[PDB]
């Protein structure tokens, strides 16, 4: 109820937005038709909304402390105003007044806003260019799809690291390396423990002299411009929210369109046939980089299209 | 011999699961005990993933865990892993973020299964354990209950308007139980643990299968919620000493975290492991 | 959670009823989505706001969404209709009337016990009945 | 066996192979636990054997993965090739069986004076046979082998 | 349960009358864990549950995994060719049409009692069979 | 010269491999015995992890279990060893975590083995056992029946044979016969018993071989649940009475935990073993 969300005095966000808003309190009807645009069913959707939106997030949350702890250096980046909705298709529609239409993406325990890391990684991997499967459905659009986001990669790839010139078959060693950690045909690399990349969940760390959930108006007008236009009610993260990406990168060594692992690159070094053209490698710091670029330039969550989800380097 | 109890802090989300051999409404469950029905990990999972810790030191792994498949010098392990079993869970509440909930049947099973085994630290836990579950029994006189041993919890409702928490006052919570059960810890009856644990409430969380920005599969996935703790068992099995020594220094250390089940990529199921406190 | 035979020829006839299968035994695409989303959204918010998720009809973007409810009330029906005599957790004074809201149903009823039982095995039983047919 | 052709060469290749001229000076012998092992694995698959070897166009792929299959790295010391050995001396024992045996066994059970334990006596089953003269040379082998006796 | 060498031989017929494994005496690796599955699954879930859930093609389950319930039809087929009359004996012989699938047939007059019987005698007959060619 | 019946508390899941005789869709299947179809272990099984629990003490293993099979001097063993069979199996319920099932086959085989190998205690055992049997038959007379004797557990549904426990108060059971058959015991139809310990029925728990993060093997193992509980009768026919009685109270002290079956290393198979107290 109070502001400042703590482990001490505070709801669970998540369990009030999914299922304490549909609490059967006395004297409050949304399961008829006339019931669901009463003004008593406005009013109690609308005091539920009120104690959602109500809470803070302070920077110095043990919450969020714990979270760098266990996981490490985060990659802070703040929301610009149009917001950020993620678990938009979640069904949170009963057709009544006052309510909040789309789903929202809570964590279970803690019950802040999070970006799960599926969303984050598949973010990631939709700008790179071997992201849509070859299985006859996406025939026709996969030619073009690969040459633009190997365009893209390649031009990112080249401005965040050292290397001068990358190949389409490096590009796409590199892309499977990071997100499958294995070779394009499925064939496993022999990896150690600390070489896997880790995409763990984005979470709200700091709304500095705000809260942290606001509510926002989509509003379409119809097809008819003479029939009055239905308001579309929902829950974003606010503008200048910091958000934590946590992530746990490694270093990709490439070695003729090849990748290797750390040992092998070890025997391939000393073995007197080392190309030092033929071999690429990006540090866990140029990686981080390169996610950073792609976040910032296409942003994470839904109704990306129009301006939600774009990110700000804090 | 020398049997020690170790406690599994999920630090994020838990996905391991029985594979497709159970249908039910959401597409991946978890594994659960065939006894108690209560979310569990596998001897043999938790034995993979240390392993697959270990497997740096080749001969830490090779004395403690045995030869590693496909190997010409088969060779037996050392130690001796217990199946995982679910201790306390986290549930919502609205006085709180979340509540460490745990039942009166699973502490009786955890008093029995220390009893049984001779952990190291047995003795004053069996004690503690055996008197706060008398107590809990003469205050709930055969009846549910909802039992919170911190004053300012009462009154909350856990995961559900019908559960909701009462506070007797005369029964003690000891500082170590505490830190071994967890914080805001509330004591449930077997039926609404039941309730709270069973595949209609457990979390589920969804993923999208997107081709072009169209979805092409929507499946749910069933959680073990973040901050759960497990239990389990080691025994030694007369291992060398100094390995035994490096594996519990580096098991035990806050820096030292384990993934455990599947989704590894996306960050499920990363825990800390912890040796139990002496009392 | 082990589903009798009977059960899925339930669903197999009330998947009929509701013109769901057609005729030539084909169904929609979106139909096993939705079925998959009705679970999650019991385990999510509730017996009670799921089955007011699933009973809006004002959508009218996604397709026939009502349908799935129609058919979880001729499943439950059909299994009520062979309770055996012993009145412990039977319930069944009746079926659940036709032009009833599923949701008020269970509003007047406390026994959600019961009616989350035979919620989740009959949507599991659909889930499997849509699995044996073919999609587009 | 019958000496008139290619199995009786290959039986005779086969012990030369594996036999030790200098006795092994080893307290544990862990190719006599290996062949011991290949004797048993032999005797309990044998009807297996029999439907592998009673396919005509495939059996010899189906050998060799057969015991791919169910032998695992089974080469330790010693004994090196010795399962294309035994398939291919098994394969020619069944054909040499096949030509002598098949049409006297189908006779032999045509012919109503004979009882039934003197015909079953007569009858001789081609793959059992040759699985069986498999066995008895493995047994050979692990006899002149083995330094334990009994 | 013993199992005969006609059954073995059924399940090498029907192996490679199935499309299982390709020209170059290979089978995919994924087919002995799906046996695996299979038997799990009918063990845990049920027969009919395993078989519907087995028996689908129209999502991506794994697109090869109604060939074994392929296979085990023509095995359980081939099976119900022979010991046929045997009156003394308490069984139902017949032939299982090709246009019916499996999961049909046990819904209508499976009886699920003789059919858990081939289903189990066949699924370990495939297991033998494979044995004797090799994973991709 | 003295039969003595020792109960085995099972404190993880039991797997005594069958061996590749009984084939079926798991590929690992445990030992069923070989009239009744129950599981049980093997008296070979059982001799095999005594001796290996006392191979420490060379003296008593000469004397009690035999000669080491590479010792050149043979000499016989003077204990006798006998199968276990299952005695009381967990069974999942909705009112308590689980159940104690046993049946009245599993009982009346129990009296014949009694009657037949004369224990130390058996008459009391017995005429109580032979009382419980006749009161339970007059009872149910000729129906399907699932008796409990705890009134608290009056209406408790057995998941996998779905039918509710009545509790006839008028049959008592001896604390004596409670310690024996287990707490929280249901006594079913041989139908019922034979269905919850069916291959259909029985807990299997599936492996997975990882070969960097893909499946090389994947494979199914039948277990026997946790806490079941199996009894054996030992004859100490001609054997030194100090190495018996060291054997005895070493077996039967709370201390020795023996693990009986496969998968050592993942904490399968690790039992108690207790003696027949007096009545």
């Amino acid at each position: 109820m109070p502001k400042n969300y703590t482990l001490q005095n505070a709801s669970n966000l998540g369990w009030l937005f999914y299922k304490d808003y549909y609490r059967q309190e006395p004297n409050v009807d949304f399961i008829s038709t006339q019931g669901k645009e009463s003004d008593t069913t406005a009013d109690f959707f609308r005091k539920t909304n009120q104690r959602i939106t109500a809470y803070q997030l302070n920077s110095e949350s043990p919450l969020v402390a714990a979270f760098n702890n266990h996981f490490g250096t985060p990659l802070q980046l703040k929301t610009i105003y149009p917001g950020l909705i993620t678990g938009s298709g979640l069904p949170h529609q009963t057709g009544s007044k006052g309510e909040f239409k789309l789903g929202f993406q809570f964590d279970y325990t803690t019950g802040l806003p999070y970006i799960p890391g599926s969303s984050i990684k598949g973010t990631l991997r939709s700008m790179f260019p071997f992201s849509l499967k070859d299985k006859g459905s996406t025939k026709r659009i996969l030619p073009e799809y690969r040459k633009e986001r190997m365009e893209y990669i390649r031009d990112l790839i080249i401005e965040v690291t050292n290397i001068n010139e990358i190949s389409d078959t490096e590009i796409q060693a590199l892309e499977y390396a990071i997100f499958t950690n294995s070779t394009p045909s499925g064939k496993t690399i022999e990896f150690s423990l600390e070489e896997k990349d880790v995409f763990y969940d984005a979470f709200v760390a700091d709304s500095k002299d705000g809260v942290m959930l606001s509510d926002d108006y989509i509003t379409p007008h119809g097809e008819n411009p003479l029939k009055d236009p239905k308001p579309i009610l929902f829950l974003k993260i606010r503008p200048d929210v910091t958000i934590n990406f946590y992530f746990k990168l490694c270093t990709t060594h490439l070695y003729k369109e090849k990748v290797c692992s750390s040992k092998q690159i070890e025997e391939i070094k000393k073995q007197n046939d080392f190309s030092s053209s033929d071999y690429k490698m990006i540090t866990a710091h140029q990686k981080r980089n390169l996610f950073e670029k792609i976040l910032l330039c296409i942003g994470i969550g839904a109704k990306t299209n129009i301006g939600y989800g774009q990110l700000k380097k804090l | 011999m020398t049997t020690r109890m170790y406690v599994i802090n999920t630090l994020s989300n838990m996905h391991v699961g029985s594979g497709e051999v159970n249908y039910g409404v959401i597409d991946n469950l978890i594994q659960r005990d065939s006894v108690t029905n209560l979310p569990n990990i596998n001897s043999s999972g938790l034995k993979g993933a240390i392993r697959e810790y270990f497997k740096e030191n080749e001969d830490l792994v090779r004395e403690l865990f045995g030869s590693a498949p496909r190997d010409e010098k088969t060779l037996p392990g050392k130690v001796r892993f217990f199946e995982a079993n679910l201790l306390s869970m986290p549930v919502r509440s609205d006085k709180v973020p979340f509540l460490m909930a745990i039942s009166d049947e699973v502490l009786q099973e955890l008093i029995t299964k220390m009893k049984f085994f001779n952990c190291e630290e047995a003795t004053q836990y069996i004690s503690h354990l055996s008197t706060l579950l008398d107590n809990i029994k003469t205050q709930a006189q055969g009846t549910d209950f909802a039992y919170v041993f911190d004053p300012l919890l009462q009154g909350a409702i856990i995961e559900e308007v019908s559960i909701r928490a009462t506070c007797p006052s005369h029964i003690p919570l000891q500082p170590s139980l505490k830190k071994l059960l967890g914080d805001r810890l509330v004591i449930l009856s077997h039926k609404y643990f039941s309730i709270l644990s069973d595949d209609n409430h457990l979390p589920v969380l969804s993923r999208n299968n997107l081709e072009n920005g169209q979805s092409a599969n929507l499946w749910y996935e069933q959680v073990l919620p973040r901050y759960s703790r497990l239990y389990f068992m080691l025994m030694d099995g007369n291992a060398q000493s100094e390995y035994l020594k490096k594996f519990r220094d580096t098991l035990c250390t806050p820096s030292t975290i384990i993934q455990i089940g599947a989704n590894a990529s996306i960050g499920y199921g990363y825990c800390q492991i912890s040796e139990l406190s002496p009392f | 959670m082990k589903i009798s035979k009977k059960q899925i020829e339930y669903a197999i006839e009330a998947l009929r009823a509701n013109n769901i299968i057609t005729n030539d035994n084909q169904y929609p695409k979106v139909f096993k989505g939705y079925i998959s989303s009705f679970g999650a959204a019991v385990i999510q918010s509730g017996l009670i706001p799921a089955i007011i998720f699933f009973e809006n009809e004002d959508n009218d973007a996604n397709a026939d969404r009502h349908k799935i409810i129609g058919v979880l009330k001729d499943i439950i029906n059909a299994m009520r209709q062979q309770y055996t005599v012993t009145d412990a957790t039977i319930l069944v004074s009746s079926q659940i009337p036709a032009n009833y809201s599923m949701a008020q149903y269970i509003i007047e009823h406390g026994n959600t016990d019961q009616l989350l039982k035979e919620i989740t095995e009959a949507a599991v039983a659909m889930k499997l009945a849509l699995r044996m047919y073919k999609s587009e | 066996m019958s000496k008139k052709g290619k199995s009786y060469v290959k039986f005779n290749m086969l012990l030369q192979k594996y036999i030790l001229k200098n006795k092994d000076m080893s307290k544990t012998q862990e190719s006599e636990k290996f062949l011991s092992s290949v004797i048993q694995m032999i005797r309990a698959h044998a009807e297996i054997l029999q439907i592998i070897l009673q396919n005509e166009d495939k059996r010899t792929e189906m050998l060799k993965n057969y015991f791919d299959n169910n032998f695992n790295e089974s080469c330790h010391l010693g004994y090196t090739g010795l399962f294309e050995d035994i398939q291919t001396l098994l394969c020619l024992r069944y054909q040499e069986n096949i030509q002598d045996y098949q049409n006297r066994n189908e006779i032999i059970q045509q012919n109503t004076i004979l009882t039934s334990d003197e015909k079953e006596i007569l009858i001789v089953s081609p793959a059992m046979d040759a699985i069986h003269t498999i066995f008895t040379a493995l047994q050979f082998i692990h006899f002149i082998n083995y330094n334990k006796d009994e």
